């Protein structure tokens, strides 16, 4: 008798997804810049 | 053992040991990304 024996996975897994938005909207913004320039 | 049970509560256990730092830094990262996106 001598020995004895929430997390970040709920955030990072969404954080990259949020970063995914940052990797998707920006180009669409350029398309938006083209969209207002298309009419 | 009748004077007081003294049942442990949520605050009795350690709080904000290491997870809260991760949540805070991830919040700061998201805020910085949002500021950078709004800048453009």
């Amino acid at each position: 008798r001598y020995q004895e024996c929430l997390t970040f996975e709920n955030m990072a897994g969404v954080f990259m997804l949020v970063a995914g938005g940052i990797v998707a909207g920006i180009f669409l913004i350029f398309i938006e810049i083209a969209y207002k320039r298309h009419k | 053992r009748s004077n007081g049970t003294v049942s442990p509560s949520a605050f009795l256990e350690p709080f904000s040991a290491s997870v809260w730092v991760m949540m805070f830094v991830m919040l700061l990262i998201v805020s910085a990304i949002a500021v950078f996106v709004f800048e453009y």
